[PDB]
């Protein structure tokens, strides 16, 4: 039974190492969510600092890949940082060679192709991560593109990743079934972040403090992460209505 | 399966130990060192009477002052001999002198452990390297596939080795002549060989300071065999 | 080296090649054979830079002999000439080209025809009734243009060749020490020992 | 490390056989039968396509018979994809020879070259062998008309008549019975089709389940012509010989 | 068991069995003792023969004028590692006009052995080494294990029955460290130390091998009748 | 089963058992700690005295990278040395190209990516060490700890090895009782105490204390070993607290 | 490191089977149904856009891909394998043909190149076969319209019409009854939509179906005017609206 | 590159891959070599399971390495071609660098060295082939006959056989071949070679190939009728 | 253009006696018309009772001597502390020099 150790086909036409890489994705027990506004793309993720000895400022699964592209990862941090470093290198190389900023969907495809190679070549293992890329693309506007260990990728109106992804997914599905639009009809990114947090609270059924969340925001020509105080201001506004 | 350079729980390289078993299956080769010279003798062991026995070359010249006998997978020895001859003549090129027997042996033994996953396995042959130099005089070395080499006053390798070595234990002394050593090799070869010893199925050789390395004629060996028979019948 | 001539008559090919070898200001040898048998019915003469000529000829010889053994079959003169041309055309764009000009005289046993090929160091091949390399043609081609017929006998070919060598010996400044003449026909290759 | 997952494709069995070569031959035995028959005035190549469909575009299809050059052709039995790798190499070798010697490559020399490539995969590299058996039909001015076969072992042999693929045991017996040395192409065509018609696993032998080719000196004067038969032409020869 | 097939595999308890098996080869090897004072450092080695006709396998190897080692285990591996030290000692001299520090020599051996314990295909070294030397910070003694672990010590012993000599040195610690400016007495302490590891056999003239290095003493090896003085 | 026989193989859990087995080698090693202070970091390690024959203060375990970074580790010592050698190559090439000395977070990722790379193939073995490291850069003091998986985080206090639980408990008290912060000289004293308290897990053999530190005020942001009077002062403070 | 898997991962078993190819074909069988039909004046290829989530924008995932202006491709099986094959197929059409001959390759030769790549993944060291079957439709001047299937083994066959994946057995039977040599392109599109409806469970509309054609030259899609010989691509992807219009006349 | 050690020692000191290569030789058709006083003859079996064969173009069992040396074999046919090619290249390489054709002993030593190299090189398996190499050294009238095998050992033989049922024909040669007086003529040498094959072959029709090599590059292959006359004469004397 | 060679002047002299030998050399080192050093040793004791001097381009001379001294060291290691005879040293130095046949050590050497 060596067909389960390396990335070759089983009799069922399956790749068990790819399937087990998907399972490693939930090892951190963290849930992430991404939504699109009019002018922005917001990504939120649970932040869990169990050890008091940890420096909480260094505990992060959100990455600034380029000035325009942000990336949140679902999976172990070593593989997450492996993917992050490669995406940064690819984004920079792209700009140098082709004279313009690498689009979010193009980077997603590139990283997805690299992941595909690990599913076909035996000596390389798949990375146990799901990568969610976000930006406000200059051609496509607000963009969410997500990659997984199978080498699969696709664009999203909104998305969720983690152990409780289904609960969040259905919650978002039900909202977009009402509004009948592909985004959050809101002017400011602040209110889009408030929407994202509010709907994660409702879906998971847990309250959040400023240190329980981690937020990334993509606007035209920049992606940035929010500080704890920026998130607190966001949580106050939610509670006051 | 398992690595080629793997250690056993006892702290030995499996492949090296297994190559030693192949050497035990080989034909007998004996070396005796004296102050008048070093004698090298081998069992030819022809597999059939139609095989022309003189083409069996298990004793070999490395240089004028160094000879070599082999036992085990004798095909593996050819590259070792080629390296030895090259090393010997190359040193003569660089230093305008004969090379020390020990240094030659060390050069051969450096090849031994160059295997892994370089060649794919250790050598399946042991060598008796006999020679003479001005510094250490007449010398006999036993080069193994482990990369280890011991100097010997007398040594037997091959299928009848432990029986021959026990016999060499009793017979060897520091005042042996060359003629006495010749008869002693023939005596012990005749003891451990399956077939009856004669000039066609056994070969002698020696290395002296004056004449250098010489393989003995079948006519010359035949007389030494006849001389042996008579002296054993004498008491 | 200096002068190599070739002529294809009715039933044979005749190659004449100078005997001189010079280093510095001294003629080291006056009996040098500037030719190699490539196969029983194929002969190649050569001329060019010192050392390169023999090395190239022997390298070609080895390759054709290898082919002969592998297939148990003699390559046609045309096939051999094409092989040689490609090697020279390959050589001219190398780091250090082989500066060798050759004539290939062969008898095709299949077609029952003699064949003469002229190839220079660039890989320039031409099939000819008569040929030469270097300055040899400047003196000899006018005689060959005049006297040559395709139905000539081997003896008439040798007489016309003698006239060419006599003209060379008269009007060339260099002493090339006479020529070794070899005939290639259906029976193989033989040397004319008196010329 | 990686050693764990190595199948070791280039090793002997205790009996002195090459496992992968033997298993490749087992694969080939399930392939559509291909037959070659050599006559005094030409060579016939006949081959059976495997369980086809009505929606398969036959006139543009080629799975059995391939052209190596103007003088030489091959019939394939085994993995088609593997065969195309080798075919393209053989096409290049023939052109290399033509460029070098300015003469068309002798049949055997081309066959030996391809067979040597197959041999290499059984002795070194650690790769699986090509699951292909060829029937070479060719002509040159040394030996004239020639039939050869090669298999995954890299061993090749010459033949007057031969089959590869499925039911070769039955097919070879039938060929051995009716073949004669003074035979002609038109007779050989009939023998080839009759042999396939009896050995086939299908219910009936039809034009859409066949590929057919001939190498004839039946070209205007001293020269050779290759004829890859069209679907309609295979249909006509089936009626002519009295099979359909 | 299932985790001893190669050097690239940890066991469930975090052990590297191939390294441990290489360590086993050292225990089978003949005993060798190392000890030092503030002025000199001494190696003492019990050489082993195949039989009575055979010579006694050499145990001590010179690396530079100020440095050398004794071996226990696979002799060819010691030749490789000693050759590496010879080159490193020599690189330091030719490039920096600097005698290689004994501590740095240990660090280089550690790193060389380590690469063989983490990569596939290769194997760990099957030999233990005792390195002595005298550099700018005085006399030194190092113990090398093919796991990569190198340790600076006042005295030690490796090989079969080495525990006896090691206990003796642990008692004698305060005495032999003070033997300054007296090479013969320091050797005596080493010969007396290695004697605690002997059974049946005793120290003969062609059995014993001694080496010494010090303040005004280049690394020199003593064999044959040169060690009869100490028997 | 068989998922634990080869590195870089995911088990059905999604785990790399070979990396988890490497952690066992780390847990087997001696105790090492790190303490972040007001303007720098302090490192300390437990050195087991296997024998009287060991020369005191000679077998140095803590290693410097560049001139501003300190590295200590527990587990297979050679593996740690290999990692530091790489770290030194990484720090050198960074300074070569960018002029400025490597920032601690930047350096941390260089080690992280290298350790993580040794979990991607079956042709290599994971590192048998957890490494505590850090120093002072332009943005101030940083302390990190790096595991065999390649995982690392920033820390207020860090501990690894056989006595890690005992150490962690002691570190947690310091964090609670000193929210405003801890001074460099205090951290050296506390570091000594924690190693002594953590020695109860290796109480069979006696040990030798080794401390180092980088501090903006006390060492000008350079890595230095704690020696002489300052070391003895820390040992005395530690010995007083256990009694 | 180094790729130490220099040996084949696909090997012959005692029965003569190449296991990894068979298992790859099994993965293709599990894949979503796709089909191709050849008409007299065109070719059509079609498949279902099986969306993994309703939040996912299925327009961004293209199952039907342009390889050259006159050649298109669709698949059944593993999507990521298909995506990289399209990247390589597009590139090989340039490197091994267009940069040599100054024109795009004919359908059969591009198929031959794709087939070769897939064969090599079946024999080369340290790789598994591609887990896809491709349907490649195309047009070229001298061969006209053509439709090819390419399997994991590297074998390729020309088809008048065919189907691969989930409900291929039923779909091929459906096509055998409807296909003839006098079909116009619109008739083939109609038959394609009928055939594809049988294998689809849920929604069946322009947003859930992906369909492209190889047909007449599209000068409106060329992007420039001025060169008479350049008349535009024959490959065209049908829009969501264009599909829905033909579903009313279904 | 593929570096896998396929030929390795087993606990009992055997290299199984080399020994299994000998089993491939045991399967191969019988080949025999007999040297007379002024000649050497190489006999070869052709298995009659393969009829409808084209004997003009089918690879002959005896191969010329040079004009004065020949090579026959038993075992894998495809493997033998690689050794033959290498041998032929070395023969021309020797003439080119030393200006003398190879001796039979030298050529044998080279081929044997190649076989040996494939027993301790990574990623390769041994040649499943044993060879009989025969000929006459340049300007020498003493016959030469050598044998090689997969392990790489070689030796000289007065007479030798290899391949399937070689045990039987060797038995015949051991009692029939006299060293003191070898086959004085070509006839006697060929007759003894045919007789030896008739112990094993089955039918004496197209199953026996004979190749006579004489001094000074005089090599000829006997035809079917010439061999058939030997087969006829042998059995007529046997009926007594 | 960069000239890799230079001339440091100096002169050396070797004379062989019946049971002794001398190797002498001046201690002046120069470039062009300037003096670099009035005392820069040029003749060296290389061990094994051998003395050597490589005169001409000092950089190449120092490199050669340094390499031969190294050759002596490795001769002892490889051949059981055997003494390197003068004839063996000479032959060894020939190979050191010819290793740079196409970028020569610009020195006249005497031992
Ligand atoms: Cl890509």
């Amino acid at each position: 039974g060596y067909d389960r150790h390396i990335t070759i086909f089983s009799p069922e036409g399956r790749l068990y190492q790819v399937e087990y890489a998907f399972k490693a994705t939930n090892q951190t027990n963290i849930n992430s969510l991404a939504v699109r506004g009019k002018d922005c793309t917001v990504v939120i993720s649970q932040k869990k600092v169990p050890d008091k000895l940890l420096d909480p400022t260094t505990v992060s699964y959100i990455f600034c890949i380029s000035r325009t592209i942000g990336m949140v990862v679902n999976g172990p941090i070593p593989d997450a940082r492996n993917a992050a470093l490669r995406a940064k290198a690819e984004a920079a190389e792209f700009r140098y060679k082709y004279g313009y900023d690498m689009p979010c969907d193009v980077l997603a495809k590139r990283m997805a192709n690299l992941s595909q190679i690990y599913t076909q070549r035996a000596y390389m293992r798949p990375l146990g991560v799901i990568l969610t890329f976000v930006s406000v693309d200059e051609e496509l506007g607000p963009s969410i593109y997500k990659t997984d260990p199978a080498g699969y990728y696709v664009g999203y109106k909104a998305t969720a990743t983690g152990p409780k992804q289904q609960e969040i997914t259905t919650n978002l599905e039900n909202h977009f079934k009402k509004s009948k639009i592909d985004h959050i009809n809101e002017e400011s990114w602040e209110k889009v972040v408030e929407f994202a947090i509010t709907h994660m609270i409702d879906a998971l059924g847990t309250e959040f403090s400023k240190n329980d969340l981690e937020v990334g925001v993509a606007t035209k020509d920049k992606f940035f992460t929010l500080s704890a105080e920026n998130i607190e201001e966001r949580l106050v506004a939610i509670a006051e209505q | 399966d398992r690595g080629v350079s793997t250690f056993s729980p006892e702290g030995r390289l499996f492949q090296v130990e297994y190559s030693l078993e192949a050497i035990k299956l080989g034909s007998t080769a004996i070396g005796i060192a004296t102050k008048e010279g070093v004698v090298l003798g081998v069992e030819k062991r022809a597999t059939s009477p139609l095989l022309e026995s003189d083409s069996i070359e298990k004793i070999v010249e490395i240089d004028r002052h160094i000879g070599c006998a082999m036992s085990g997978l004798t095909a593996d020895a050819r590259s070792m001999i080629e390296h030895a001859r090259t090393a010997a003549v190359t040193h003569n090129l660089y230093y305008d002198e004969d090379i020390n027997v020990e240094s030659l042996t060390q050069s051969v033994c450096d090849l031994a452990l160059r295997f892994g996953e370089l060649m794919s396995r250790p050598f399946g042959v042991a060598l008796l390297i006999a020679g003479h130099d001005a510094d250490d005089g007449y010398q006999l070395f036993h080069a193994e596939p482990s990369g280890t080499f011991y100097r010997y006053n007398a040594k037997a390798i091959g299928s009848g080795s432990e029986g021959a070595q026990a016999e060499l234990l009793n017979e060897w002394h520091s005042s042996l002549t060359l003629k006495e050593a010749e008869l002693l090799v023939l005596k012990i070869l005749k003891q451990v060989m399956e077939e009856k010893l004669d000039e066609n199925n056994a070969q002698l050789s020696c290395i002296t300071k004056q004449d250098g390395f010489k393989i003995y004629d079948n006519e010359k060996t035949a007389e030494l065999i006849k001389e042996l028979k008579e002296k054993e019948a004498a008491e | 080296m200096d002068i190599i001539l070739g002529i294809r008559v009715q039933d044979s090919v005749i190659l004449a090649s100078s005997k001189a070898v010079t280093r510095g200001i001294s003629v080291l040898k006056d009996s040098d054979d500037k030719t190699r048998q490539l196969s029983p019915h194929t002969l190649m003469s050569f001329a060019g830079e010192a050392g390169d000529t023999v090395q190239f000829a022997e390298y070609i010889q080895a390759n054709i002999q290898l082919y002969s053994i592998r297939e148990d079959y003699e390559l046609s003169p045309q096939a051999v000439s094409s092989f040689v041309r490609q090697e020279l055309a390959k050589s001219i764009r190398s780091r250090r080209p082989y500066q060798v000009n050759v004539l290939i005289g062969g008898y095709d046993k299949k077609k029952n025809k003699p064949e003469l090929y002229q190839i220079d160091y660039l890989g320039t091949k031409v099939e000819l009734p008569y040929g030469a390399h270097g300055y040899s043609g400047f003196y000899t081609f006018s005689l060959l243009d005049h006297h040559y017929r395709p139905d000539m006998t081997t003896e008439e070919g040798l007489d016309l060749l003698k006239l060419c060598v006599q003209e060379l010996e008269k009007r060339m400044p260099m002493d090339f020490k006479g020529v070794i003449v070899k005939i290639v026909d259906k029976d193989g290759i033989r040397q004319v020992d008196d010329f | 490390g990686s050693r764990r997952y190595d199948s070791r494709t280039t090793i002997f069995s205790p009996e002195g056989r090459l496992y992968q070569v033997e298993y490749a031959l087992e694969s080939i035995s399930h392939a559509g039968t291909a037959i070659g028959i050599m006559a005094s005035d030409g060579i016939v190549l006949a081959a059976e396509r495997k369980v086809t469909s009505t929606l398969l575009e036959q006139d543009t299809s080629t799975e059995k018979l391939y052209k190596l050059n103007d003088k030489i052709a091959v019939a394939v039995a085994g993995l088609t994809a593997d065969a195309e790798i080798l075919i393209n190499t053989a096409r290049i070798h023939a052109q290399n020879y033509l460029k070098t010697y300015n003469e068309d490559i002798p049949v055997e020399i081309l066959v030996r070259r391809l067979s040597d490539i197959k041999q290499g995969y059984t002795q070194h590299g650690g790769l699986r062998p090509f699951g292909v058996s060829f029937i070479y039909a060719g002509y040159d001015d040394r030996y004239g008309y020639q039939l050869y076969t090669s298999n995954p072992s890299g061993n090749y042999t010459g033949w007057k008549a031969i089959s590869v693929g499925a039911n070769t045991s039955a097919a070879q017996t039938l060929l051995q019975m009716d073949y004669k040395d003074d035979m002609k192409v038109d007779d050989a065509i009939e023998l080839a089709l009759k042999t396939l018609s009896k050995t086939t696993d299908s219910s009936a032998l039809t034009y859409d389940r066949l590929e057919f080719a001939t190498i004839r000196k039946g070209a205007n004067d001293g020269e050779v012509y290759q004829k890859i038969f069209k679907p309609q032409e295979i249909k006509d020869i089936l009626v002519k010989t009295g099979i359909t | 068991n299932n985790y001893d097939g190669d050097t690239v595999t940890f066991s469930p308890t975090g052990r590297l069995f191939q390294v441990e098996y290489a360590l086993e080869a050292i225990k089978q090897g003949s005993v060798t003792v190392g000890l030092r004072s503030n002025t000199h450092a001494v190696l003492v080695a019990l050489k082993r023969n195949a039989d009575e006709l055979s010579s006694y396998q050499k145990k001590i190897i010179k690396c530079d004028e100020h440095m050398g080692l004794s071996l226990a285990g696979l002799a060819p591996d010691a030749r490789v590692l000693s050759n590496y030290l010879r080159q490193q000692c020599n690189y330091s001299s030719l490039v920096f006009n600097r005698k290689l520090a004994v501590e740095r020599a240990g660090h280089l051996l550690c790193d060389k052995a380590q690469k063989n314990t983490q990569s596939y295909g290769g194997r760990p070294y099957g030999v233990g080494l005792l390195i002595i030397g005298y550099d700018k910070s005085g006399a030194h003694l190092l113990e090398f294990q093919p796991s990569g672990n190198v340790t600076e010590l006042y005295g030690t012993a490796i090989g079969a029955r080495s525990q006896g000599a090691k206990t003796y040195l642990e008692r004698t610690l305060d005495t032999f460290i003070k033997i300054d400016g007296n090479p013969d007495e320091l050797i005596k302490a080493g010969v007396e130390a290695i004697s605690q590891s002997l059974r049946d056999e005793s120290l003969t003239v062609d059995n014993l091998s001694i080496a010494i290095v010090g303040k005004d003493t280049p690394f020199t090896i003593y064999d044959g009748e040169a060690v009869a003085k100490y028997i | 089963t068989g998922y634990d026989l080869s590195n870089s193989v995911f088990s059905p859990d999604g785990r790399n058992f070979q990396v988890e087995y490497a952690v066992k080698a780390v847990e087997n090693g001696t105790t090492s700690i790190g303490i972040k202070c007001n303007d720098g970091v302090v490192f300390a390690v437990e050195k087991l005295i296997t024998s009287k024959l060991l020369v005191p203060q000679k077998n140095v375990k803590i290693q410097v990278v560049d001139r501003h970074i300190g590295c200590v580790y527990s587990g297979l010592i050679p593996d740690g040395r290999h990692l530091v050698n790489r770290g030194r190559e990484e720090a050198a090439s960074f300074k070569k190209l960018y002029k400025t000395p490597i920032p601690i977070p930047a350096f941390a990722d260089r080690l992280g990516q290298y350790v993580q790379a040794h979990t991607l193939y079956n042709s290599v073995r994971p590192f048998g060490v957890s490494t505590i490291f850090g120093g002072v850069d332009k943005n101030g003091a940083h302390l990190y700890m790096l595991e065999p998986s390649g995982s690392y985080w920033g820390y207020k206090g860090a501990a690894t090895g056989k006595g890690r639980q005992s150490a962690k408990a002691e570190l947690e008290k310091l964090v609670d009782h000193h929210p405003e912060g801890l001074s460099a000289r205090e951290a050296v004293k506390q570091a000594a105490k924690i190693i002594y308290l953590a020695h109860e897990d290796n109480k069979e053999k006696d040990f030798e204390l080794e401390i180092s530190w980088c501090s903006l005020s006390e060492t000008n942001g350079l890595h230095k070993f704690v020696k002489g009077d300052l070391l003895q002062e820390a040992i005395d403070f530690a010995q007083k607290e256990i009694n | 490191m180094t790729d130490r898997y220099s040996f084949s991962l696909t090997t012959f078993s005692p029965s003569g089977k190449l296991g990894q190819i068979d298992y790859a074909l099994t993965a293709v069988k599990q894949g979503v149904t796709s089909l191709g039909i050849k008409a007299t004046n065109g070719v059509v290829i079609a498949t279902e856009k099986k969306s993994s989530s309703p939040l996912a924008m299925s327009e961004t995932l293209s199952k039907v891909s342009l390889l050259t202006p006159d050649i298109g491709a669709v698949y059944s099986g593993m999507g990521p394998d298909y995506r990289v094959l399209v990247d390589k197929s597009r590139k090989v059409a340039h490197t091994s043909y267009k940069r040599i001959y100054g024109e795009y390759p004919p359908t059969k030769l591009l198929v031959s190149e794709v087939a070769k790549i897939m064969q090599e993944a079946t024999q080369s060291g340290g790789v598994r076969p591609f887990g896809v079957s491709l349907l490649i439709a195309g047009h070229d001047e001298f061969n006209g319209f053509s439709l090819y299937q390419v399997d994991p083994s590297g074998s390729y066959f020309p088809w008048k019409a065919t189907a691969i994946g989930k409900g291929s057995v039923a779909a091929k039977t459906f096509l055998e009854k409807r296909w003839n040599d006098e079909l116009e392109l619109e008739d083939a599109i109609h038959i394609a939509l009928l055939t594809l409806k049988e294998s689809v469970e849920g929604e069946f509309n322009g947003d859930t179906i992906e369909l492209a054609i190889i047909g007449d030259e599209n000068p409106d899609l060329l992007g420039y005017t001025g060169i008479p010989t350049d008349k535009g691509p024959r490959f065209r992807k049908l829009t969501s609206q264009e599909i829905n219009d033909r579903l009313e006349a279904l | 590159g593929y570096d896998r050690a396929l030929s390795i020692f087993s606990p009992d000191g055997h290299i199984f891959q080399v020994e299994y290569a000998l089993e491939a030789v045991k399967r191969g058709t019988c080949a025999v070599g007999v040297k007379g006083k002024n000649c050497v003859v190489l006999g070869c079996e052709r298995r009659s399971t393969l009829k409808l064969q084209d004997t003009r173009i089918t690879p002959s069992k005896v191969s010329k390495i040079d004009s004065h040396v020949v090579l026959s074999f038993s075992g894998l046919n495809a493997d033998s071609r690689i050794l033959i090619e290498k041998a032929r290249v070395e023969a021309q390489s020797h003439r080119l660098t030393l200006e003398d054709p190879v001796t039979v002993e030298y050529l044998t030593r080279y081929v044997a060295g190649v076989q040996q190299r494939y027993t301790q090189s990574g990623g390769v398996r041994p040649f499943g082939v044993s060879t009989l190499i025969a000929g006459f050294d340049p300007r020498d009238d003493e016959p030469k006959l050598y044998q090689t095998e997969p392990s790489g050992i070689y030796s000289s033989w007065s007479a030798q056989t290899i391949g399937r049922n070689s045990k039987t024909v060797r038995e015949f040669l051991e009692k029939n071949y006299d060293r003191k007086e070898p086959p004085a003529t070509v006839e006697e040498c060929v007759k003894l070679t045919v007789r030896s094959l008739l112990e094993v072959v089955q039918t004496g029709a197209k199953n026996i190939e004979i190749t006579v090599v004489k001094p000074d590059s005089d090599i000829v292959a006997l035809s079917s009728e010439e061999i058939n006359q030997y087969v006829t004469q042998i059995e007529q004397e046997k009926q007594e | 253009q960069f000239n890799p060679y230079g001339d440091n002047g100096g002169t050396i002299l070797g004379i062989a006696g019946e049971d002794f030998a001398v190797l002498a050399g001046d201690t002046r080192n120069i470039t062009d018309y300037s003096i670099n050093s009035r005392y820069e040793p040029k003749v060296f004791d290389c061990g094994d009772n051998i003395v050597m001097s490589a005169n001409g381009f000092a950089a190449d001379g120092d490199a050669l001597v340094k390499r031969f001294k190294n050759s002596v060291k490795w001769y002892h290691f490889d051949h059981n502390d055997k003494k390197l005879s003068i004839n063996s040293a000479a032959r060894n130095i020939q190979h050191l020099l010819y290793s740079r046949r196409f970028f020569p050590y610009y020195v006249y050497n005497i031992i």
